[PDB]
């Protein structure tokens, strides 16, 4: 409207992080060395998708709380356009209000991403039956995104911070059941006006 | 307690069997001690432990000397720099401790001391490291330790004359003899995938680094008498094992002479990853 | 025990709890730190003082 | 009077006392074992237990802070 | 659901512990000094892979009890989906409800990690024929994890605690036949609400 | 399925020495002693045990004519088709018996004593060298457990024969000088694998 | 003689009245400059130089249908396999034989082939026979024509 | 900015000249001095004495050092363990390293022996003590050099 809440998120990895490469060209040119490349830019920095994590966190917690929210995670499941996740993150009609940027790292691939040996060990003979190579973002890497809610209907920052606490407990990225993706967020919000750039 | 102003306690009572009594004072009993935020005066007939007493004289000492079971500590508040100090001196004379109002700090240093100006103290120049859960205070021998660590890692990262065009007198045997020898020394487990891979890794860093690698795997130690080759798989005699190791040395040294494309195309028929 | 109670001191006779915790306050600036060998380190030159219930590390300004 | 029994059950690792307490206990313990045998009551420990107790016996005097 | 079981695991080593380095850069920049590095974080703590030990423990135990648990240890095995290990730790379709963290240590690698010298002794010369070095975690070192079951069933603590006795009698990672990895587990469970950050 | 649980209890009948493997502990101790004992951070004494049982059964079964490999010669690859490779391990297929480190039942300050050793010249009968080394007392009790995963029949018998071999020759180091003569007691049981499941 | 400092001088402490920071890096020399570049620079230069070095039979037409149907049902030939096989077929015919030999290549140290293991209770000789059947079936398909190889592989991987 | 570091030990990686460094960037009056580990030890002693207050090595040439070290490593007087401990005490400082070599070379007045490993091979007593004094003089003359040159000398005899 007249103002815009500018959430500035800073995330530190407390565990190895994995989010997989989405680019087919970049993936297939990496299967020569690594079986599981990470999502990386062409500026050699690591992308993590953030919006869907925030929306999944708020939809799970808000279904649990007793509020009425839509499940935009099932096959052939449409949004409602009446829920609070349909207002904050969007429906098939009205656009979302939070423009959640990617979690782009502050370092390059050569300083955060390492190849790592992963195993499948036979349960009887206690010996490795499969080996594969994954890429992983190290612990202590700092990623930065920027949520930007237009028409900042109050309770936004509280919902976003509750979703970040959920992502902190559960994880962001892949292999989230093995110990990967455990993070720590650091919010620094604001309320700068829409007209800010006009000189 | 947290002396914000307005105090705090841990429930976060901002000032638990609480009971009020006329200050002419709140008695917050907790399992961790029975606090008594006296407030302003200008008293519980039970167990006090901490007496948060607002100093703003003899009347305060009278108030203190009517509480059964004299308090362990008496936090003095609501006074100036001199007022809370002079009341403190008087209360120390009555054998009662005063107190004039995150990450653990773990000091890892010595315990020598002094008795300097009634303030037991010790001079320390050192370092303060901040691990996630703690802030250790450690001495300079720790800094020497991490300096030896970084020096003995930093000098093992440029081996010199590496990735550089220079220079030799390396032996000679045909591409078909190199292929035959590498085949035989891969069937018997002398040249392995790890050995071929590390030879290629040290070959990319120049011919000289590959010569240093190969003379480091062929060095018969004068004490033990063990070359660092993988031992052969079979029933060879000692002279035959010596000849096989010598053939491995000569074959790899001769392969160093050939250009990088030929070395790759010879050594990806025996180890596909480099 | 009755006379020690009369002198205002707690008595636990052997037929029958404040959490005293000596703390170590830092009391020196911790904003300007550096990293050398994956350690957030900072050189200081100061004084370790041993007070009751409290061991304070205190800068040269205190001295 | 029960230090050599803790040495017997190996529950004690250091026995700190004053030097005079060490030298006096090297009379009391031997006298207790002598009395225990001479009164024909199953000995609470042995002379070996006393000797091992003085093997793990460190001594420190007054006003000397040990940091253990 | 409206509840989530949070098991806070505290592990104490009773024997030297070795879990070897997986990061190829870190292994190749530590096999200049120690032939067997331990896997470490970039925050200089020690990671131990926990999920697969729990899955292996319950798989070996519940195949012996006579239940219908599948083997995911044999090479490129498909997890079926219709057992308790597939419910708790994951199938190909569904993901596991138990989100097992790593066993990150509480202390750093200068208070817990020591370099040892192991040997290979000739049997007719009674003398060393090989010498290697290894990194290991000391006895009495404390590691912490948090298993987080998302749709909490009843037999889901009594299975994760029955696996944690199997990883006390066998070992957690590394050279478990020589005597390494003998540990002790301490569990303080709790069933939080899912919406505990929303409120 | 079942599992064998051989609990072994070892009483030292002689002074014992196992050298400290940890380099930091060896450097810290080697300003006082010249030969430290292998000590846990919980101040207990840790002897290696798998290599002794494996070497015992290898030396014994090579004398009975049985096809056992040598894992003691330099960088020898284990075979995988032998009883020692079944019970202690091969390159692929781990050993069925998880042999624990022989941890003492008592602390460093009750069972470990500093000792003075000499080197006497043969013609002047005078001490040429003196070296202090730590040794475990006679009477110290060390407990280990052997956990055979897939139990066969002869595993307990061969483990007990290896224990009799270590009872004769020794555990640890300095064995030529009389160190490490120990006695082993065995209590085995066949536990169920699903015995932790309620 | 000119010295350039390429280490960030922000996180700097104060000791002995002197501002200082322990730095861990590399002194580099050029024809006009003596610079101080961090470990990150040496990682960039090392990977740049390493990348510079790196930059230098006969069956029926229905037997094959039944075979690929069986190997798709028991999960050893999958849509991924068929996609990679078609990608190598578009690269030519010898490359398809190369890919299929690499997939069928039994490692002599582990005794494993890169195929997917079959579903169901099969003996080890049966699994080896199904491995050989997959190898022979696709090798026979490399001898057919492109449109036909499309027509047989469609009904299994419709995307490719 | 000013370099107070010897620019020797410069290797050749790719088409660049490098030297691996580990030091302190002191800043004062825009001089921004890139010092070494030896300035800071002095400056540390300055502050340590300031807090605690208010309460000639023989010059043998490099080739002679290498030749004597090669001979004394082959008669087994300078062992790998000896070279490693000399490296540790040189890392601890020059005074500690002189103290260590003096400790090793000291003939005990009671036993008549020194803590060097005895020369392997047949010698006489005068030759044996001459070789011991050569070990003393060579290592004491090594203390005179800097840490990088001592590392490069000793790494070709004990890696
Ligand atoms: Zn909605
Ligand atoms: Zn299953
Ligand atoms: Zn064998």
């Amino acid at each position: 409207a007249k103002t815009m809440k500018k959430i500035y998120v800073t995330m530190k990895t407390l565990s190895p992080l994995y989010t997989g490469e989405v680019r087919r060209e970049d993936k297939e040119a990496a299967q020569k060395r690594v079986n599981f490349p990470v999502r990386k830019t062409a500026t050699n920095k690591v992308l993590i998708p953030f919006k869907g994590a925030l929306r999944s966190a708020l939809e799970i917690m808000l279904k649990a709380k007793g509020e009425n929210v839509c499940d935009t995670g099932e096959s052939r499941a449409r949004p409602c356009g009446r829920c609070v996740t349909c207002s904050l993150f969007g429906s098939m009609g009205r656009a979302g209000r939070a423009s959640v940027d990617f979690l782009i790292s502050n370092d390059t691939k050569e300083q955060i991403v390492r190849e790592s040996t992963h195993l499948r060990i036979e349960r009887q003979t206690k010996s490795a039956s499969d080996t594969f190579k994954g890429e992983e973002v190290i612990e202590g890497a700092t990623f930065t995104a920027t949520i930007t809610i237009s028409n900042p209907q109050e309770k936004d920052l509280s919902l976003i911070q509750s979703a970040l606490k959920f992502i902190e407990e559960n994880g962001i990225g892949g292999w989230l059941n093995k110990g990967y993706g455990r993070v720590s967020f650091e919010v620094k919000s604001e309320d700068v006006a829409t007209d800010r750039f006009l000189k | 307690i947290k002396f914000i102003g307005a105090f705090l306690l841990e429930a976060k009572i901002l000032i638990t069997k609480i009971t009020f009594y006329n200050n002419s004072s709140v008695f917050i009993e907790t399992h961790n001690g029975n606090y008594l935020f006296s407030g302003d005066i200008g008293m519980p007939d039970g167990n006090v432990d901490y007496l948060i007493l607002e100093s703003t004289q003899d009347e305060l000492i009278d108030y203190i000397e009517r509480l059964k079971y004299t308090p362990y500590k008496v936090f003095l508040v609501h006074g100036e720099k001199e007022q809370r100090e002079i009341l403190a001196k008087r209360i120390i004379s009555k054998k009662i401790r005063v107190e004039l109002p995150k990450k653990v700090v773990l000091n890892i240093n010595t315990d020598n001391m002094c008795n300097f100006a009634s303030y037991r103290l010790m001079p320390f120049s050192g370092f303060i490291v901040e691990k996630d859960d703690r802030i250790e205070i450690n001495d300079k021998n720790w800094f020497d330790m991490i300096w030896n660590e970084e020096y003995n890692k930093m000098r093992s990262q440029i081996v010199a004359e590496d990735f550089s065009t220079d220079q030799m007198a390396l032996p000679d045997m045909s591409h078909d003899k190199i292929i035959e020898n590498i085949e035989y020394l891969f069937n018997i487990k002398i040249l392995s995938k790890n050995r071929i891979k590390e030879f290629w890794e040290e070959f990319c860093k120049g011919q000289k680094a590959a010569i240093k690698y190969i003379t480091q795997v062929h060095r018969k130690n004068p004490n033990t008498g063990r070359r660092n080759w993988n031992p052969p798989e079979g029933d060879f005699t000692d002279n035959e094992i010596e000849k096989l190791y010598e053939t491995a040395y000569n074959t790899l040294l001769s392969l160093i002479k050939y250009d990088k494309n030929k070395v790759y195309n010879i050594l990806i028929n025996f180890n596909p990853k480099l | 025990a009755k006379r020690i109670i009369s002198k205002k001191i707690r008595v636990e006779l052997p037929e029958n709890e404040i959490l005293i915790e000596k703390k170590v306050v830092l009391n020196i600036n911790t904003d300007n730190m550096c990293n050398f060998a994956s350690y957030r380190l900072m050189p200081f030159s100061g004084f370790i003082v041993e007070k009751d219930d409290r061991i304070e590390i205190n800068d040269k300004n205190w001295f | 009077g029960l230090v050599p029994l803790l040495v017997k059950k190996r529950k004690v690792n250091k026995i700190i006392s004053t030097p005079a307490t060490k030298e006096l206990c090297r009379l009391l313990f031997n006298d207790f074992q002598r009395i225990q045998e001479e009164n024909n009551d199953i000995p609470l420990y042995s002379y070996d237990d006393i000797e091992s107790s003085f093997e793990i016996w460190d001594e420190i005097d007054d006003r000397n802070t040990i940091e253990l």
